[PDB]
């Protein structure tokens, strides 16, 4: 039971600490997908980068 | 950082594509005549002195 | 995870050492880039005539 | 637990949604781990070359 | 969110791995050569000459 209560309160603390920066965290998946697509497009659209 | 890289790529991609094309055009004669470039670089300091 | 640790440390050191340099170089290149762009029309003809 | 019932319903629904998305892309997740193991090593090697 | 994130992450990992295996040795060589030449022309005497 002591472990249960300690885990619950520490989970609350950790979730609050993560959520305080909630503007940028909420866009994490969207931004990683966007940068993935941008890098894929940059590499795909320049077949002659290695020759240069 | 993911957002910043996405922004720096979304706006600069066509300009980087054109820059790489122009760089290829500039570089090709330099590669073709690289011995001439090396020779003039070796030769010039003595003439300058 | 281990590879992420190593890559993060290496890239972080590289960017910390060479990020302000790149930012201030791109800041200082604006007037010279504008100057070079202004006198593009006299670039091909000058090189051709000197050749 | 009763007072925050709306919150627990909301995170139960969101857990359902996220878990469904993760399960439907099981092969993508496996390939992502399989490629993330050596690609960070590649990035680290390239950066340490130009450190 | 998560599905697109995972698929795009997989694709970009593959793309980055191919791009590195193709271009890294020459990109590193070019950067090293640029560093050497710029350091050579920015020594004290070349600095004041410029």
């Amino acid at each position: 039971s002591t472990q249960v209560n300690q885990l619950l309160v520490n989970a609350q603390t950790l979730l609050a600490a993560v959520n305080e920066r909630g503007r940028s965290v909420s866009l994490l998946l969207e931004r990683v997908s966007s940068v993935s697509r941008q890098v894929e497009g940059f590499v795909d659209e320049n077949p002659n980068l290695n020759h240069v | 950082a993911a957002g910043s890289l996405a922004d720096l790529l979304s706006d600069n991609r066509p300009l980087l594509k054109d820059t790489i094309g122009y760089l290829d055009v500039i570089q090709a004669p330099l590669v073709e005549q690289k011995q001439e470039v090396s020779d003039i670089l070796v030769q010039m300091p003595q003439a300058l002195k | 995870l281990v590879a992420a640790v190593g890559f993060g440390n290496t890239g972080g050191d590289i960017f910390e050492r060479g990020g302000p340099y790149l930012v201030r170089g791109a800041q200082d290149l604006l007037p010279t880039s504008a100057l070079l762009d202004e006198y593009s029309p006299a670039l091909f003809c000058t090189i051709r005539n000197y050749h | 637990q009763v007072n925050s019932g709306d919150a627990i319903q909301r995170w139960a629904a969101n857990l359902n949604t996220l878990a469904a998305q993760s399960a439907q892309n099981d092969e993508a997740l496996r390939s992502g781990l399989q490629q993330a193991a050596p690609t960070a090593d590649q990035l680290n090697a390239v950066f340490s070359d130009v450190r | 969110e998560l599905a697109n994130a995972l698929q795009d992450l997989n694709r970009v990992l593959k793309t980055t791995r191919e791009f590195l295996d193709r271009n890294g040795g020459v990109l590193t060589h070019d950067i090293d050569n640029l560093e050497q030449v710029t350091t050579a022309i920015l020594q004290p005497e070349p600095r004041d000459g410029l």
